[PDB]
Protein backbone atom coordinates (compact mmCIF):
# COMPACT_ATOMS: atom_id res chain seq x y z
CA UNK A 1 0.00 0.00 0.00
CA UNK A 2 1.08 3.57 -0.72
CA UNK A 3 1.17 6.21 2.02
CA UNK A 4 -2.05 7.79 0.78
CA UNK A 5 -3.76 4.40 0.65
CA UNK A 6 -2.93 3.87 4.32
CA UNK A 7 -4.27 7.34 5.14
CA UNK A 8 -7.45 6.57 3.19
CA UNK A 9 -7.95 3.33 5.13
CA UNK A 10 -7.82 5.22 8.43
CA UNK A 11 -9.94 8.13 7.15
CA UNK A 12 -12.68 5.59 6.46
CA UNK A 13 -12.14 3.92 9.83
CA UNK A 14 -12.34 7.23 11.70
CA UNK A 15 -15.43 8.37 9.77
CA UNK A 16 -17.33 5.13 10.46
CA UNK A 17 -16.36 5.08 14.13
CA UNK A 18 -17.73 8.60 14.63
CA UNK A 19 -20.88 7.71 12.69
CA UNK A 20 -21.60 4.75 14.98
CA UNK A 21 -21.28 7.04 18.00
CA UNK A 22 -24.20 9.03 16.58
CA UNK A 23 -27.51 7.23 17.30
CA UNK A 24 -29.53 9.31 14.84
CA UNK A 25 -29.17 10.17 11.18
CA UNK A 26 -26.61 12.93 10.71
CA UNK A 27 -25.66 15.10 7.74
CA UNK A 28 -22.28 16.63 8.59
CA UNK A 29 -19.67 16.03 11.29
CA UNK A 30 -16.99 18.52 12.34
CA UNK A 31 -14.19 16.80 14.25
CA UNK A 32 -11.24 18.37 16.04
CA UNK A 33 -8.33 16.44 17.53
CA UNK A 34 -5.44 17.79 19.58
CA UNK A 35 -2.90 15.00 20.11
CA UNK A 36 0.76 14.73 21.10
CA UNK A 37 2.90 12.04 22.76
CA UNK A 38 1.67 12.88 26.26
CA UNK A 39 -2.05 12.74 25.57
CA UNK A 40 -4.83 14.70 23.93
CA UNK A 41 -8.47 15.48 23.19
CA UNK A 42 -11.01 14.55 20.52
CA UNK A 43 -14.36 16.28 20.16
CA UNK A 44 -16.91 16.61 17.36
CA UNK A 45 -20.11 18.40 16.40
CA UNK A 46 -22.76 16.88 14.14
CA UNK A 47 -25.77 18.26 12.29
CA UNK A 48 -29.05 16.59 11.37
CA UNK A 49 -30.74 16.96 7.97
CA UNK A 50 -33.24 19.82 7.95
CA UNK A 51 -31.30 21.91 10.46
CA UNK A 52 -27.97 23.73 10.77
CA UNK A 53 -27.90 23.22 14.54
CA UNK A 54 -24.65 21.92 16.01
CA UNK A 55 -24.92 18.92 18.31
CA UNK A 56 -21.97 18.48 20.69
CA UNK A 57 -20.77 14.88 20.99
CA UNK A 58 -20.96 14.30 24.76
CA UNK A 59 -24.59 15.46 24.70
CA UNK A 60 -25.42 12.19 22.92
CA UNK A 61 -25.82 10.10 26.08
CA UNK A 62 -27.65 13.00 27.75
CA UNK A 63 -30.21 13.14 24.94
CA UNK A 64 -30.44 9.56 23.65
CA UNK A 65 -30.66 5.95 24.81
CA UNK A 66 -26.96 5.15 24.81
CA UNK A 67 -24.95 4.55 27.98
CA UNK A 68 -22.09 6.87 28.94
CA UNK A 69 -19.83 3.83 29.35
CA UNK A 70 -20.55 2.54 25.84
CA UNK A 71 -20.10 6.05 24.46
CA UNK A 72 -16.79 6.63 26.26
CA UNK A 73 -15.44 3.21 25.28
CA UNK A 74 -16.19 4.09 21.66
CA UNK A 75 -14.48 7.45 22.19
CA UNK A 76 -11.45 5.54 23.43
CA UNK A 77 -11.30 3.56 20.18
CA UNK A 78 -11.79 6.75 18.17
CA UNK A 79 -8.82 8.34 19.95
CA UNK A 80 -6.69 5.30 19.11
CA UNK A 81 -7.55 5.73 15.43
CA UNK A 82 -6.39 9.34 15.47
CA UNK A 83 -3.22 8.23 17.25
CA UNK A 84 -2.87 5.69 14.45
CA UNK A 85 -3.32 8.49 11.90
CA UNK A 86 -0.55 10.31 13.75
CA UNK A 87 1.81 7.32 13.89
CA UNK A 88 1.49 6.95 10.11
CA UNK A 89 3.23 10.32 9.83
CA UNK A 90 5.95 9.11 12.20
CA UNK A 91 6.47 6.01 10.06
CA UNK A 92 6.78 8.06 6.87
CA UNK A 93 9.52 10.05 8.62
CA UNK A 94 7.19 13.04 8.59
CA UNK A 95 6.75 15.54 11.40
CA UNK A 96 3.61 14.36 13.22
CA UNK A 97 0.65 16.74 13.38
CA UNK A 98 -0.58 18.17 16.69
CA UNK A 99 -4.08 19.01 15.46
CA UNK A 100 -6.44 17.48 12.91
CA UNK A 101 -9.69 18.96 11.64
CA UNK A 102 -11.86 16.17 10.27
CA UNK A 103 -15.03 17.33 8.52
CA UNK A 104 -17.22 15.00 6.51
CA UNK A 105 -20.73 14.75 5.10
CA UNK A 106 -23.00 11.72 4.78
CA UNK A 107 -22.65 12.02 1.01
CA UNK A 108 -18.99 11.12 1.46
CA UNK A 109 -17.11 14.42 1.23
CA UNK A 110 -14.11 14.71 3.58
CA UNK A 111 -11.90 17.71 4.29
CA UNK A 112 -8.88 17.39 6.57
CA UNK A 113 -6.73 20.14 8.08
CA UNK A 114 -3.47 19.34 9.87
CA UNK A 115 -1.38 21.71 11.97
CA UNK A 116 1.81 21.50 14.00
CA UNK A 117 1.39 24.06 16.78
CA UNK A 118 3.20 23.22 20.03
CA UNK A 119 -0.03 23.45 22.02
CA UNK A 120 1.10 21.92 25.33
CA UNK A 121 3.99 24.37 25.73
CA UNK A 122 1.66 27.22 24.81
CA UNK A 123 0.01 26.45 28.16
CA UNK A 124 -3.45 27.14 26.76
CA UNK A 125 -6.11 24.84 28.17
CA UNK A 126 -8.62 22.47 26.57
CA UNK A 127 -11.62 24.82 26.70
CA UNK A 128 -9.50 27.73 25.50
CA UNK A 129 -8.46 25.71 22.46
CA UNK A 130 -12.07 24.66 21.87
CA UNK A 131 -13.38 28.22 22.11
CA UNK A 132 -10.71 29.50 19.71
CA UNK A 133 -11.52 26.62 17.35
CA UNK A 134 -15.23 27.41 17.47
CA UNK A 135 -14.70 31.12 16.80
CA UNK A 136 -12.67 30.40 13.66
CA UNK A 137 -14.65 27.42 12.41
CA UNK A 138 -18.15 28.67 13.05
CA UNK A 139 -18.88 32.23 14.17
CA UNK A 140 -19.26 31.43 17.82
CA UNK A 141 -18.24 33.80 20.60
CA UNK A 142 -17.71 32.67 24.18
CA UNK A 143 -20.01 34.54 26.56
CA UNK A 144 -17.88 35.17 29.66
CA UNK A 145 -15.09 37.77 29.70
CA UNK A 146 -12.37 35.39 30.90
CA UNK A 147 -13.21 33.01 28.05
CA UNK A 148 -13.43 35.76 25.44
CA UNK A 149 -10.07 37.19 26.54
CA UNK A 150 -8.46 33.75 26.41
CA UNK A 151 -9.49 33.34 22.76
CA UNK A 152 -7.92 36.73 22.05
CA UNK A 153 -4.69 35.60 23.70
CA UNK A 154 -4.65 32.50 21.49
CA UNK A 155 -5.26 34.53 18.33
CA UNK A 156 -2.34 36.86 19.04
CA UNK A 157 -0.20 33.89 20.07
CA UNK A 158 -0.74 32.05 16.79
CA UNK A 159 -0.19 35.04 14.48
CA UNK A 160 3.14 35.66 16.20
CA UNK A 161 4.35 32.07 15.79
CA UNK B 1 6.77 15.91 1.06
CA UNK B 2 7.50 18.72 -1.39
CA UNK B 3 7.13 22.39 -0.47
CA UNK B 4 3.99 24.43 -1.24
CA UNK B 5 2.89 21.60 -3.52
CA UNK B 6 -0.60 20.37 -4.32
CA UNK B 7 -0.91 16.77 -5.50
CA UNK B 8 -3.71 14.41 -6.50
CA UNK B 9 -3.54 10.64 -5.97
CA UNK B 10 -4.76 7.97 -8.44
CA UNK B 11 -7.96 7.79 -6.39
CA UNK B 12 -8.76 11.49 -6.67
CA UNK B 13 -7.41 12.49 -3.26
CA UNK B 14 -6.02 16.04 -3.17
CA UNK B 15 -3.13 16.95 -0.85
CA UNK B 16 -1.62 20.35 -0.02
CA UNK B 17 1.74 20.94 1.65
CA UNK B 18 3.32 23.97 3.35
CA UNK B 19 6.72 25.66 3.01
CA UNK B 20 8.26 22.82 5.04
CA UNK B 21 6.60 20.18 2.88
CA UNK B 22 4.20 19.03 5.59
CA UNK B 23 0.67 17.96 4.64
CA UNK B 24 -1.76 20.66 5.75
CA UNK B 25 -4.87 19.98 3.68
CA UNK B 26 -6.57 16.88 2.27
CA UNK B 27 -9.67 16.67 0.07
CA UNK B 28 -11.67 13.47 -0.36
CA UNK B 29 -15.01 13.10 -2.15
CA UNK B 30 -14.61 9.36 -1.85
CA UNK B 31 -15.41 8.17 1.71
CA UNK B 32 -17.12 4.78 1.99
CA UNK B 33 -19.65 4.97 4.83
CA UNK B 34 5.28 21.30 32.87
CA UNK B 35 2.80 19.22 30.90
CA UNK B 36 -0.72 17.87 30.50
CA UNK B 37 -1.73 17.71 34.17
CA UNK B 38 -0.42 21.23 34.74
CA UNK B 39 -2.23 22.34 31.58
CA UNK B 40 -5.44 20.85 32.99
CA UNK B 41 -5.12 22.28 36.51
CA UNK B 42 -4.20 25.75 35.25
CA UNK B 43 -7.40 26.20 33.23
CA UNK B 44 -9.51 24.70 36.03
CA UNK B 45 -8.20 27.27 38.51
CA UNK B 46 -8.69 30.14 36.06
CA UNK B 47 -12.33 29.09 35.62
CA UNK B 48 -12.82 28.94 39.39
CA UNK B 49 -11.22 32.36 39.84
CA UNK B 50 -13.63 33.75 37.25
CA UNK B 51 -16.48 32.30 39.28
CA UNK B 52 -17.22 29.21 37.22
CA UNK B 53 -17.83 25.72 38.59
CA UNK B 54 -15.87 22.70 37.40
CA UNK B 55 -18.20 19.80 38.16
CA UNK B 56 -18.32 16.01 38.00
CA UNK B 57 -14.59 15.41 37.74
CA UNK B 58 -14.02 11.70 37.14
CA UNK B 59 -11.13 9.57 35.89
CA UNK B 60 -10.79 6.11 34.38
CA UNK B 61 -7.40 4.45 34.68
CA UNK B 62 -5.64 1.80 32.63
CA UNK B 63 -2.83 1.05 35.06
CA UNK B 64 0.90 0.44 34.61
CA UNK B 65 4.01 0.94 28.99
CA UNK B 66 2.29 4.09 30.35
CA UNK B 67 -0.64 4.41 32.73
CA UNK B 68 -3.56 5.87 30.77
CA UNK B 69 -5.98 8.41 32.25
CA UNK B 70 -9.35 9.27 30.76
CA UNK B 71 -10.28 12.50 32.51
CA UNK B 72 -13.79 13.95 32.36
CA UNK B 73 -15.42 17.10 33.74
CA UNK B 74 -18.28 19.54 33.14
CA UNK B 75 -18.03 23.34 33.13
CA UNK B 76 -20.89 25.02 31.23
CA UNK B 77 -23.23 22.06 31.58
CA UNK B 78 -21.01 20.45 28.98
CA UNK B 79 -18.97 17.30 29.56
CA UNK B 80 -15.41 17.27 28.25
CA UNK B 81 -13.09 14.30 27.91
CA UNK B 82 -9.29 14.29 27.95
CA UNK B 83 -6.55 11.67 27.72
CA UNK B 84 -3.29 11.90 29.66
CA UNK B 85 -0.36 9.48 29.63
CA UNK B 86 1.96 8.82 32.57
CA UNK B 87 5.31 7.39 31.49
Amino acid sequence: MTFEEKLSKIYNEIANEISSMIPVEWEKVYTMAYIDDGGGEVFFNYTKPGSDDLNYYTNIPKEYNISVQVFDDLWMDLYDLFEELRDLFKEEDLEPWTSCEFDFTREGELKVSFDYIDWINSEFGQIGRQNYYKYRKFGILPETEYEINKVKEIEQYIKEL
Amino acid sequence: LKANIEYTTPTGHIYRTDHKGRIKEVYVDNLSLKGHWYNLEKEWQEFLNSGKEVKNIKMEVKYSRPTIFKVEYEINGERNIRRILNK
